This record gives C-alpha cells, sequence and structure tokens, in this order.
C-alpha cells in the first residue's frame, strides 16, 4: 500500500538480489538528517532514506547525469514499505521532549524531502521493478527508459510503521550542526553515498556532486 | 486580468538575472526556465523586465519566490502572457514570454490559483 | 479591530503570488492556502492585495511570515475578515477572505494573539 | 538611550504578526513570546508596533532577526522598554512592553550589548 | 547590449562587501570570486559598485543573486563588462571586471543566457 | 580608503541589532562580535549605526552580509576602522570599531580583498 523510492547506479540484477544497506548502526536520528552519519562524515547510519516523491527522483538524477563527470547510469527503484520503514515526524516528536532541539530550519529542510527512512537493511524481495533513466542534454530533461521487473519481488499489503524508531539513540550534547544536501536542497542522504556501495574494484572510481551547508541556502530564501 | 495560460505541475530548473541598456535606457530583467520530468514542454522560459525609474510592477517579489522554487525544486503552476519585448536577442535567448504569477502544487492534481 | 475570526492549530500548505491590473492600475497579490487534516477544509484560502504606488500596508512583511509558516509546515493560527474585493474575477479563486494576522501555536491549545 | 531594561539566555517560543485598526488609526505589530527553559518568567511578551504613515523605526530588520532566533531556537538577550500603546485590546493580549534591541548568547555567562 | 564576454560553468568561491570613499563621496560595493576546475580561468574577479545617491542599477538584485550562487556552491555562467573604475587602490584589489548578468547552467555545456 | 585594518580568519560568534533614540533622531544600530577558532581577540567588537532618514550608507546590505556568515560559521576577513562614537552609552558596550567591509576565506590563508 506504501509505495517509496530511490535512485542508484547499481544494475536491477543487482538491488533485485541484494536490495539497499545502512552504513552501519548508528541511530542517532538527527546526525542522519543531518546528512553526517549517512554522507559527509563517519559513514555509519542505520537509516537508508527514500522518498514518496516521484519528481524528487528526478531532482536527484538531474544531478549526477547534468555533469561531465559521471560515467554511470541511473535507475529509478520502487519499494514497498512496511513495519520497517519509518516516517519521521513521530521519531522528532519522541525526541523533542527528551531535550533534543529540531531547528526551523531543519524542519524546512524535512519537510522538502518526502522522506521514509527504512532501518539497516532494505531486502530485494520489496522492490517491485526498475526504470533506466535516461538524460538528454539536448533540452537537458531526464527522461524514463526501459522498465525492469522485479521477478523476485513478494507482493503485500502493507504499510508505513505508524509509530516511533525503536532503540532510538538521544544524544548527551545536542547542538545545531551543518545541514548537509546537494542539488535543489536534497539531504545528502539520499546520494549514492547515502547507502553501502560496492568496494571490490580498487581502481574504480565515481562521480558525487557538489555538497553544501544547507544553512547557508536556507538563509538566503528565508527572510 | 489574463491568467488564462499556465502550466501545472512545472518546476523552476534555471534561473537568470542581468543587467542591460537597449534602445537608450538601463533596464532589469529576471528569466526561469521550467520543465515537467520526463514531458517535453511548448514553453520553457519566462521573464519579467524592468526598466529602472518605472513603476513598482513587483520584480522584486516575483524574482524572489522564484529564487525560492528553484531552491526547493517544489511543484509549481506558471502564469504567463505573451509579452513582445525588442531587445530580441533577449527573444532568441530568453523567449516572448512573460511571468505573471507563481503558485504551489500541494498534489499532482490541485495546484492553487484561478482557473 | 476584528480579530474574531481565525482557525488555530493549521498549517499552510498552499502559496500563491501575482500581479495583475485593474481599472487602470496595477496591481499586487498573494494568498495562502491552509489545511489541518486529510480533509479540505471549508474555508483554506486567504489573501492579501496591494495596489502598487500605496503606502506601506505590510504586504511585504505578510507575505514573508507566510512563507516561513509555509517552508516549516508549522502550527499557526491564521487571522482572516471578509472582503469583498473589486475585481472579481479574483474572488473567483481565492474567496472572499482577507488575510489579517499569523501566529504560531506551541502547543495543541494554546496560540499567540487575541482571542 | 534606556537599554537597563532585559532579559538574558531565553528563547523566543511564539510569534505573532498582523495588522489592525483603532482609534481611526491602522498599524503593522509583530510580538515575540520568550521562555528561559520551560520556567515562563513575569514578561514573556515584546512587541514592536509600526503605525502606517510613521517613520521608519527598524521594524523589519527587528522582525527578521527576531523570525531568525526564533528558527534557530538560539539562546539570546531581548531588550526592552514600556511602551503603553493605544489599543486597549493590544495591550490585553500583549501588554505594554516594547522591543527594542536583541542579542546573541555565545555562552551562559555572556551576553553582547549594555549592562 | 553587450553580452558578449562570460565564462560558463563556473563556480563562485568568494565574496567581498564593503563601504569605502573616494573624492569626498561614499559607495558600496561587492565582488565575486570564480573559480574552474581543469579549465583554468584567465580571470577571477568580477565587481559591481553603487555610488550613494547614485540611481538605481540593480545592486541589491545582483548581490542577492551572488550570495545564493555562493550558498549552493552552484556551477554558473558570468557576464561582465570592463569597468576601469575611478579608484584605482579597488582596482589593485578587486581587477577592472563588472559583474552584468548571472545565469544557472542546467549542464556542463548547456548555460541559460546569450550566447 | 582605510583599509588597513582587518581580522583575517575568523568567525562571528555573536549578533546585535537595536533600535535607540539620541538627542532628537532615531538610530539604529548593528554589530558583530567575532572569535579565532579557540580565542578572543584583542578587537572582537565592530559596529554600524545608522540615523533613520540620514543617507544611505549600506547599513542593510552589511546587515544581511553578517547575518549570513553568522549562520554558516564561516571563516571570515573583517575589515574596520577606528570611529569613536559619541554615545558612549554605546562605545562601553561596542568599543570605537566600526565594520566597514566582510570577506570570505576560501583557505585557510587566503582571504579575497585588499591586503
Amino acid at each position: 500500500t506504501d509505495f517509496v523510492y530511490r535512485v542508484d547506479s547499481r544494475p536491477p540484477e543487482e538491488i533485485f538480489r541484494d536490495g539497499f544497506r545502512s552504513h552501519g548502526f548508528n541511530r542517532n536520528l538527527q546526525q542522519h538528517l543531518r546528512g553526517d552519519s549517512c554522507a559527509a562524515g563517519s559513514r555509519d547510519s542505520a537509516f537508508i532514506a527514500t522518498t514518496t516523491s516521484l519528481i524528487e527522483t528526478y531532482n536527484i538524477a538531474r544531478q549526477y547525469y547534468s555533469s561531465s563527470g559521471f560515467h554511470g547510469r541511473l535507475y529509478r527503484y520502487r519499494i514497498r514499505a512496511n513495519n520497517i520503514f519509518y516516517p519521521i515526524q513521530p521519531s522528532v516528536n519522541y525526541l523533542t521532549q527528551r531535550g533534543i532541539t529540531f531547528s526551523g530550519f531543519e524542519r524546512i529542510m524535512m519537510r522538502e524531502q518526502n522522506e521514509i527512512v527504512a532501518v539497516e537493511h532494505i531486502p530485494g524481495e520489496n522492490i517491485v521493478e526498475a526504470v533506466e533513466l535516461t538524460y538528454d542534454r539536448f533540452n537537458s530533461q531526464v527522461s524514463d527508459g526501459p522498465g525492469t521487473t522485479n521477478a523476485r519481488y513478494v507482493p503485500g499489503s502493507t504499510f508505513v510503521n505508524p509509530g516511533v524508531i525503536p532503540q532510538l539513540v538521544v544524544p548527551t550534547v545536542s547542538v545545531r550542526e551543518r545541514i548537509n544536501a546537494f542539488g535543489s536542497l536534497i539531504s545528502a542522504c539520499f546520494a549514492l553515498k547515502g547507502v553501502r556501495r560496492d568496494g571490490l574494484n580498487k581502481r574504480a572510481t565515481y562521480y558525487e556532486p557538489e555538497f553544501y551547508d544547507a544553512r547557508g541556502v536556507l538563509k538566503e530564501i528565508i527572510k | 486580468a489574463d491568467y488564462d495560460k499556465y502550466f501545472s505541475n512545472v518546476q523552476i530548473n534555471n534561473l537568470s538575472y542581468g543587467v542591460y541598456t537597449s534602445g537608450g535606457k538601463e533596464s532589469q530583467f529576471f528569466c526561469i526556465g521550467i520543465k515537467r520530468d520526463n514531458v517535453t514542454l511548448p514553453i520553457h522560459n519566462m521573464c519579467k523586465v524592468d526598466v529602472f525609474g518605472s513603476h513598482k510592477q513587483g520584480f522584486d517579489a516575483m524574482m524572489e519566490m522564484a529564487k525560492y522554487y528553484y531552491a526547493t525544486g517544489e511543484s509549481i503552476r506558471v502564469y504567463y502572457k505573451e509579452n513582445v519585448w525588442s531587445d530580441s536577442e533577449f527573444k532568441k535567448a530568453f523567449s516572448t514570454n512573460e511571468l505573471i504569477s507563481l503558485s504551489t502544487c500541494s498534489s499532482s492534481d490541485y495546484c492553487m490559483g484561478p482557473q
């Protein structure tokens, strides 16, 4: 019933199989929502970002294809959410009368992501299909290429977990810090480096776009 | 007024601002480029032009909103008019469309504003 | 004044800004759309309208508060009054409600401002 | 000037903005609500009121600083003076404290400004 | 007009704003620093200068866009012209290039604007 | 001009804004407090003072730039000159230093601007 998305460079072949993995087991939610734990800093977040927004997936894809640096391909992956997918709001409430503060600017950021987080692992059997995204510089527009169906997909009438993320880390030192973003105020957790990547070929590299502090950008569009 | 022409559920994917002299006076302009993912549009460019010293026309307000929507990548509706400018390499670069109004889209089938 | 009409613990979920001409003079408008839950509210549109070249009426200040609350999705109280506009291919879209005041709601049963 | 009254190391936990008419005069105002980590001190309301047709008093700059600090939840110092406003209902909602200055507090034992 | 000189796909990596006096008169300026990786740039400075009390020349609008693009680190196109300024202590610091237009680059060999 | 005094690679760790009356005129002030990494500097306060209705001196543009760097915590260079204000209310709090220019530092030993 509740479906979500994630853009990735790895072939339908591979993630139908493997799914998506978090960097680690750190459940400091604020640290993940800042794109620190999941992307920019010590990559160890317990969470995998997904979005309910088709439009957002196209905005993510644009940030790679639009660079001559990016040699890969991209696919939009459609995923069925269930009792290990969580929306952030109930966890935020849970944290905020435990003294943890979320700034207005953080809440603006979160509100732009349409995000649902998954803990630790998203099995390949929750991934319905894959659509190859094609870039065209002719008019600089992203298009849907061929559509791949996961034969291994397991049907199901299941929705997002409406409660709080379990064993949430509640910090002793909550301060205001950089909000790592890219593109049009896209959280860094949505970038390729948001999940564990493949690393057996030690010579290989791939293109990540320009990241920035959202605090600066938000300061410039709010006043 | 004429709010009959518009595009629904589009995003701003480009911005432009500049100063120029044409026809003998100094002017201001800003342009937006719009897209609809996976769909080609007949029109991709809207501008607002302001000769310095003219009457207030909401140039700043419109420019600030456009920047705002470009920053969020938000879904919006864009209203435009046909405006034959006549610095015209301006039209070769920025087309003959005047941006008139910007509205948000809360869902893929509702946008605020006249319809 | 009349601060008797308002909706408490609401969110701004849509924005609209535009420029239009009526009666030979150019004007500005911006509107907010508000919501509470999954079901749409019977009164959900409030606007502020401004003729260019007039005195300060807090149009910009209001538009900026509204953008902020829209951006954060915060729970606020919205104050409005009944205003029969003068162009009415204007109430056609945005109703006859004029936006008058915005306040935050720190909890689900306290909002700042007159009651 | 008189900068002897203030509260240090407080947070803004409520905002209010509006336009109102009273006694034949039209005004715009904004008010802040302050707290000191959930202890709710004796005076928690400060406003700035701007009568249309009066001269610049730094209303927008003051309001934008307030909005910034409300957004960050930062610890600040708030300076105020007594100004008995003229709407009887306005003072009933917001008391007679006029916001005159805002300063940040870099630590729990230092705030910028006169002491 | 002359939109003949530009650098495509650059990023703003530095900003400068200030006030200075020359010839008994006061002005304000802002400058951007630009960089392009692997395609080295011959020129790294563009400025805009505004003599206080002169007529509107889009100083604030221009500065507003520069601040935004500096914040996002985005790739942009920058248009400039030669203006050997009046203070030549100014040119030893910021060179003789005047910023006239800023545009986004949707991709690495397409930028909005005239070519 | 006098750009001889500056501090490089500092961060803005405090802000101050206010309104006050002196003599017969109302003024506004804005000040920054600066830091260098782990330490306090012999001179750490810079202000800008503006009499309402007086000539444009770039008060708001300077104020907005400072707010941006305060928000990002960025390393910047701060240019100042000695200005003994004559409201000494003010000097006991903010010293005799006037902020004249702000610049970014793209690396730990490059800051834009005159040197």
